[PDB]
RNA sequence: GGAAGUCGGCAAAAU
RNA sequence: CCCACUGUCCCUAUCUACUAUCUA
RNA sequence: GCCAAGCGCGACGUUGCUUCGGCUCUUCCUAUCAUACCGAAGCAGAAUUCGGUAAGCGU
RNA sequence: AAUGCCGCGGAGCUAUCAUCUGCCGGAUAACGGCUGAACGCCUCUAAGCCAGAAUCCGUGCCAGAAAGCGACGAU
RNA sequence: AUGUGGAACGGGGUAUUGUAAGCAGCUGCUGAGAUUAAGCCUUUGUUCCCAAGAUUUG
């Protein structure tokens, strides 16, 4: 778990994603981010200084896992092609013309499986399975169409938000086949994936998350 | 608020009645004054998408009205041009009922978001449905 | 650079020409002039519409996959515009001379 | 921080390297200085350096000298409640009177019990108009004795007067 | 109390003199007998009224500033009782009440008295009046102000203690090697002396340990620090760290330092105690040599124990031009074949069709 | 009211801008001009990349409105020494060339038709027949006057302009030694000098002419008007068939737009694209001239690179920037 | 804010003329000069 | 936008 | 008081006739 | 009242006790609310307080 | 059909309902100093000299003396 | 005061409106027709016009 705040913001999820194969950044911004997420994953994984739409919420626009990536379809072909060209020839990028263009922020995808909002469209759902190549479960986080911002999903462990019941709580972690842990990150900012991102060997989370919570996102993905 | 927000087509004057996007309950905001004005003669206060001015809940549940506090307009009606040159029109006039430090009081916003709204805002991002 | 089609005229729409309108099932409308755009807001069916496309295509009248640059298949692209269009106006021409027939 | 924490910072780091000499050469100048802005200076600055110096020679000169022997119809003045043909306001209406005894020199509060006579006008001492050289009784119980009142209560705001005694 | 937040108490003298400025910069100053007797009147009970209010407004201030004895927290309250006589306090807030009462009081009056003023003599000799009056008051009222005032400079010195959280008092024989073991656990460093009674204040430091935040008081030697030491030790949720010399290098016998250990067990009680057994190598019994400086980290461990169980991009930019005038360059963070062409731009759209969006 | 800096408000006593203040001379710069003349034309609107450090469109594109001002190369007829004297500056002395073309001589006359067309045949007589008195006068120039200024004029009939009169004017020779001056005036006489040569389209520099004239209000317009910090984005060149076709965009075509530049007509010769407005209407002569005072802030200092210049039909809702592309998206006309 | 005439700011302008100007605009004029 | 104008829905439009 | 409405207002802009202007 | 340098007063000190009324507008003054720069203060930092220059610019 | 009514409508006008642009030098006040006497020491001051405010004076911008003027062309 | 001269029309470009009259069996001729400088652009198109009156000036 590393600490760190892009500009003046805790919300770290919300200017950049993080996925098991690729990182992307904002770009327009302060390089200080983009430097500290290339040296704790610059060796390991790419990573591209980038927008999507023209704006710094690419990290809540943009879902997908290390085997393929989705971006709005509010995105620019120059921006596409520049995503393509930065981004490893089989590390696959697909546009998505869905009706909710916040990709980030309605599914919350892992390596194996994923998990999507309610409302996803047929045509979204089979372009995610063929793309991802994950299972795609319709439900929904905490009683929360945001099922993407309000949940953090990961290869060893998940985060949700700490008003979940216990029986839903098991009955979602069954699901992902993973372990969750029903908590707040941020001192209490309950968008998990917002204000945290975990990768399957590394996490960052904002400088205002507080050291109980550092403690157990660490406990809960064994890094 | 996060980031510079360019100069806008300003449309939302006071005494304004505004529809409430938000899954809050309420279903009318009025507008009492607006944040960051100059000191410009018999000049009326206005918002814009994407600015945080003093609302009062007018429909909605009991608690929630009679509170002269932050709303931030998401949708206008008013046509504006943005720096790209195309220009963009709302049906309606939305806002979302906010806490002063810039936290969504809700959990879920109905209806399209402007971009740079969602670019202003990073809670209103991670909160928004799409942002077209 | 996306030159884009006009809901209503399906004409070519550049940067800065006419207007921009999102609609509540996020469903975006671009018009190309404000003649257009007018012809909409009254909601006129363009295939009922005498000088859309729309109309001159049903009544006889008429990637989203990023790929990686190269050089040579820009320049084969280029090249390959140009003789479609031709070919394309030869077949237009040779239509307009069957329907004046 | 705790406490004297500067006196924490000057114990473990030091004082300002030039302070001393700083300090030293602002109390060299202070005279130039005093000098200088006796004359520049005017208005009501000037005044109050112009009493302000007077009263610090004064004092400086005596310490000196302590040093070598070691070595409408309305009624318009203050008073004290057909006849009443004009009207006297209650706030200029005065009903206790700060006496200052002659023998004992001591100023006391007693109740106006009422005029005696006021020289300017027997309808003003029928009014009880409190005014300058008026004879007025009041209460000396806890010291009924008559006063000549010294002041002007129509300007000074009190009903200051001295004990006939 | 321990908040500070107080402007500094300027002098009598100053204060008079910045109420009696301030009142003839803002008001008006030009007053001829051409003007009606109303106008007159006016201006005298304009220039009378800013007067009370200027005179108000700084003293509700000065009383608003010092914090109330009672509402303070049990151990504030005698800290500050033993350290600067509550009592003598609250009797100088009440007299500073009290003539502000009076300067009120005696504001009203001259304003009612000058409302039927007769003449521009009249009026003067009325404006004059009140404002002699308030100086009178302001000069009276001039042992207090210099008492609030060395109040204020020593809360503002105090510490803003924390006794609701976990915390550990260090109390005991002076230099009894407490003070050097809470200056190595804690980021603050309280100063040692030879002389007895070094630390006559409390000192607090915060601390980190598994996890938990840690408030380490330090206590004077066991006076005004004694009893002040007493009085924190008496209402606090902490965990006594009492420091017993070992080898007696602190001038204080063992069997001494076990009778003040024993007489002070009264303030000790329903605490975790711990014994500090000092200079080992010159009620929990721990060896920690203060010479040799072992077993500090284990004893503050055990003690933490005991309570708890008791409760680069960024430097190529700066380099080259720094934030804000650097533009950096996403070509050639490519990953394409070959390098002209990823240095190369390409036509986005061309004879009205986009050449990217059809190749 | 407005600013009191601009009163009197009154007419402009020129139609053509004239440049009140010349950049500062310096010796060690080598000889070179300041300033131009220029017709203006209209204006596009164009998208360009957003290369601006620290700013929240960095690298992104924007659509700006840009002048277009048509710059026929200015054909130098002349030169003036200036001798500064305890009163101001001086002419000393003039000396033109020999070969004047009718443009210029059109300057001279009210009324040039019924003229006699006398201008400057004695001076070109004694021109041709002794020299000694042009090398005396030259000398005389770069001997005694401290500051030379060139006399150019304009080749009206390159522009669509009904108008033939040349605007004469003087651009100020600022750099090098007053006989370097001399010396570049004299090769360059009869010449003609290149609004490429003198401004390179990625500097800073003022625009100053006469205002458009609102008619009467309760005096207002056709004044003079100085705009300082009107960036260059091109200086295309007239023969060149891809002087409004950038590198992403390609679509060999000109500058003006389908259907004509309104009220003024088809641009031919090298023109200058300006961001923003500038002062004056269509087709009314503009002056241009360099940087006074050295300030090249990110915006004045930044690269420029255009994407696509639009050429629609400004004359109606013109949606074809070609008639080409017209022809290959509508269907066959009749015709 | 400082305005325009802040004599601070006028010595930063006159430190950074001979840092981000001067020289690049001379050669600049030198090149179009050449030609 | 909708009476925020003015001491004020005066006049218009709404019906 | 609520609802609706509108250039009363933010903040004015455009058009038309007459007036206004000059000539005998 | 007590002193009281001094020339019977007697300064500074000391004892008591307490019809008018307001909208717009134009400029102007600084006796400065903000902006700019300084000085001082237990003024750590931040946020202040007091005091100078200062009517350019707003209010 | 006094411009009968309705939709669109160029051109023009127009909109912080649209868009562009808004500058540099010294001299000072407060104040901080340097050298330095007066006054064998000292002292920012007396003679001298720096630093220094959105202040001042210029530059830039507008007007051009309609009784200020120059160079030049023709006659 | 005879010329890349000017003016009248005309053609072309460009624009606005929305498929004209008329013919045939809503469809086709028909994005045709109409208007297009009156402060749009252009013209190897047609015709016409001008190589003057008066005034003042060393």
């Amino acid at each position: 778990a590393l600490r760190a705040q892009f500009e003046n913001s805790n919300e770290i999820g919300v200017f950049s994603n993080l996925t098991n194969s690729y990182a992307l950044v904002a770009l327009g911004g302060s390089e200080n981010f983009y430097s500290v997420f290339e040296a704790e994953l610059g060796d390991v994984v790419p990573v591209v200084h980038t927008t999507i739409g023209g704006t710094r919420i690419i990290g809540r626009l943009t879902c997908g896992n290390r085997k393929g990536l989705l971006v709005p379809s509010s995105t620019t072909d120059n921006e596409l092609q520049h995503l393509r060209n930065s981004l490893p020839d089989p590390v696959k990028i697909q546009r998505v013309d869905e009706r909710l263009s916040a990709l980030g922020n309605i599914v919350a995808c892992n390596d194996y499986v994923a998990l999507v909002h309610p409302d996803i469209e047929r045509e979204t759902e089979e372009i995610i399975a063929d793309v991802l190549d994950v299972e795609v479960f319709r439900q929904t986080v905490a009683g929360n169409v945001l099922t993407g911002s309000y949940c953090a999903l990961s290869n060893q462990g998940a985060l949700v938000h700490p008003r979940t019941s216990i029986q839903e709580q098991d009955e979602l972690s069954s699901l992902l086949q993973v372990p969750l842990v029903a908590g707040t990150i941020n001192r209490g900012s309950d968008v998990i994936g917002a204000g945290l991102v975990v990768n399957d060997w590394c996490a960052f989370a904002g400088l205002d998350t507080t050291a109980t919570e550092l403690a157990v996102c660490e406990s809960i993905f064994k890094l | 608020a996060s980031g510079t927000k360019y100069r806008m087509t300003l449309g939302l004057p006071v005494q304004a009645i505004m529809n409430c996007a938000d899954n809050s309950g309420a279903k009318n905001l009025y507008i009492v004054s607006v944040f960051g004005t100059g000191a410009r003669l018999n000049r009326l206060p206005a918002a814009s998408c994407g600015d945080m001015v003093l609302a009062t809940v007018k429909k909605g549940k009991p608690d929630l009205r009679k509170k002269i506090m932050p709303a931030i307009v998401v949708r206008q009606r008013k046509a504006w041009r943005r720096k790209d040159g195309v220009y963009l029109y709302f049906e309606d006039n939305a806002g979302v009922i906010v806490n002063p430090k810039g936290e969504m009081k809700g959990s879920a916003i109905t209806g399209p978001v402007a971009k740079e709204c969602a670019d202003l805002w990073p809670r209103i991002a991670s909160n928004a449905g799409t942002v077209v | 650079m996306r030159v884009h089609t006009c809901y209503f005229c399906s004409g070519p729409v550049y940067p800065g020409h006419g207007i921009m309108f999102v609609r509540n099932d996020s469903k975006v409308f671009r018009f190309c002039r404000s003649k257009c755009h007018k012809n909409f807001k009254m909601k006129r069916n363009p295939r009922k519409v005498a000088w859309t496309k729309a109309y001159r295509k049903a009544h006889g009248k008429e990637r989203n996959v990023p790929v990686r640059y190269d050089r040579n298949v820009i320049a084969t692209t280029l090249n390959a515009m140009k003789r479609v269009s031709q070919v394309h106006a030869k077949r237009e021409r040779l239509f307009y001379k069957k329907r004046l027939a | 921080p705790q406490n004297e924490y500067i006196e924490e910072s000057i114990r473990k780091h030091g004082r300002r390297f030039d302070h001393e000499e700083r300090k030293r050469k602002k109390a060299a100048r202070e005279a130039h200085d005093a000098s200088l802005y006796a004359q520049k200076t005017r208005g009501i600055k000037a005044k109050l350096y112009q009493e302000k110096r007077r009263k610090e020679k004064i004092q400086m000169k005596k310490t000196i000298k302590q040093h070598e022997e070691r070595n409408k119809r309305m009624i318009t003045k203050a008073t004290f409640v057909k006849y009443e043909r004009f009207i006297r306001p209650m706030a200029l209406r005065q009903k206790k009177a700060n006496v200052t005894h002659k023998e004992l020199g001591v100023t006391m509060q007693l109740p106006i019990i009422g005029v005696k006579k006021n020289p300017q006008s027997p309808t003003y001492t029928q009014l009880g108009v409190l005014t300058k050289g008026t004879v007025i009784e009041v209460n000396v119980s806890e010291l009924g004795k008559y006063a000549q009142i010294t002041n002007n209560p129509e300007l000074d705001g009190c009903v200051n007067a001295l004990l006939l005694t | 109390a321990v908040f500070k937040n107080i402007t500094p108490i300027p002098d009598v003298n100053t204060f008079l003199d910045v109420v009696l400025s301030r009142t003839q910069r803002k008001t008006p100053t030009v007053i001829r007998s051409g003007f009606k007797i109303s106008r007159i009147r006016g201006f005298y009970g304009r220039k009378v009224k800013f007067t009370q209010d200027t005179i108000t407004e700084k003293l509700d201030s000065i009383l608003q500033e010092f914090p109330k004895l009672n509402d303070i927290h049990p151990f504030h309250a005698d800290l500050l009782n033993i350290l600067y006589d509550r009592d003598h306090l609250k009797i100088a807030l009440s007299q500073l009440s009290t003539a502000k009462h009076l300067v009120e009081n005696v504001a009203r009056d001259y304003i009612r008295l000058l409302k039927y003023g007769d003449s521009l003599y009249r009026c003067k000799q009325l404006k004059r009046a009140a404002l002699g009056r308030m100086a009178t008051i302001i000069k009276r009222q001039k042992s207090s102000l210099e008492f609030l005032e060395q109040v204020r400079q020593h809360l503002s010195r105090l510490p803003a203690i924390d006794p609701n959280t976990r915390t550990l008092l260090v109390c005991g024989y002076p230099n009894v090697g407490k003070s050097s073991f809470m200056n190595k656990v804690t980021r603050a460093q309280v100063d040692v002396q030879p002389y007895a009674f070094t630390t006559k204040s409390l000192f607090v430091g915060h601390f980190d340990y598994k996890y938990l935040r840690w408030q380490v008081i330090d206590t004077p030697g066991i006076n005004t620090i004694e009893m002040q030491s007493i009085t924190a030790m008496a209402h606090l949720r902490s965990a006594v760290l009492y420091f017993m010399d070992l080898s007696e290098m602190c001038g204080y016998s063992v069997a001494a330092q076990v009778k003040l250990y024993h007489s002070i067990k009264p303030l000790f009680a329903n605490k975790v105690t711990i014994l500090v057994l000092n200079k080992i190598d010159a009620v929990k019994v721990v060896q920690t040599s203060c010479v040799q400086d072992i077993g500090v980290m284990d004893v503050r461990t055990t003690a933490c124990e005991a309570l708890l169980a008791a409760r680069l991009a960024r430097d190529i930019e700066a380099a080259n031009g720094g934030a804000g005038v650097y533009n950096v360059e996403l070509r050639d963070k490519y990953i394409l074949q070959d390098p002209s062409w990823k240095y190369d731009r390409m036509p986005e759209l061309l004879d009205g069709k986009n050449v990217a969006d059809f190749v | 009211h407005g600013s009191l800096g601009f009163l009197p408000r009154k007419r402009a006593s020129r139609q053509r801008g004239k440049v009140k203040a010349f950049p500062k001379d310096d010796a060690s710069k080598p000889v070179h001009l300041t300033a131009f003349l220029g017709y203006k034309a209209g204006m596009t609107h164009i998208v360009r990349d957003l290369d601006r450090p620290g700013s929240k469109m960095h690298k992104r594109e924007i659509l700006e409105a840009v002048t277009v001002i048509e710059t026929p190369p200015m054909v130098v007829v002349g030169v003036v020494g200036y001798v500064e004297t305890p009163r101001g500056l001086r002419s000393l002395t003039t000396v033109w060339a020999e070969h004047l073309s009718e443009e210029v001589k059109r300057r001279f006359y009210k009324n040039w038709f019924k003229s006699k067309k006398k201008a400057f045949t004695k001076y070109a007589k004694k021109y041709a027949e002794s020299t000694q008195s042009i090398n005396r006068e030259l000398e005389r120039i770069k001997k005694y006057c401290s500051v030379v200024r060139v006399l150019a004029h304009t080749q009206i009939r390159k522009t669509p302009l009904a108008q033939k009169k040349a605007h004469l004017m003087e651009i100020q020779v600022n750099g090098g030694s007053v006989a370097d001056k001399v010396e570049w005036a004299r090769e360059h006489f009869e010449k003609t000098v290149d609004i490429k040569s003198t401004f390179e389209q990625n500097e800073m520099i003022d625009v100053i002419g006469v205002t458009r004239g609102k008619g009467n209000e309760g005096n207002a317009g056709y004044m003079h008007r100085t705009q300082l910090n009107s960036k260059i984005y091109r200086i295309g060149a007239g023969d060149d068939a891809k002087n409004a076709s950038t590198d992403f965009d390609a679509t060999e075509k000109r500058i003006t737009p389908m259907g004509g530049f309104v009220r003024y007509g088809v641009v031919e010769n090298d023109f200058v694209m300006l961001n923003g407005a500038t002062p004056g209407p269509v087709k009314r002569v503009l002056t241009l001239r360099k940087s006074l005072l050295t300030h090249t802030s990110r915006k004045a200092l930044e690269p420029v690179s255009l994407k696509w210049i639009d050429t629609a039909s400004k004359f109606g809702h013109g949606r074809f920037q070609t008639p080409a592309e017209a022809k290959q998206f509508l269907g066959t006309l009749k015709k | 804010t400082s305005g325009p005439r802040d004599n601070n700011r006028n010595k930063w302008a006159k430190k950074h003329l001979k840092k981000g100007k001067r020289a690049k605009n001379s050669n600049f004029s030198k090149f179009l000069k050449k030609k």
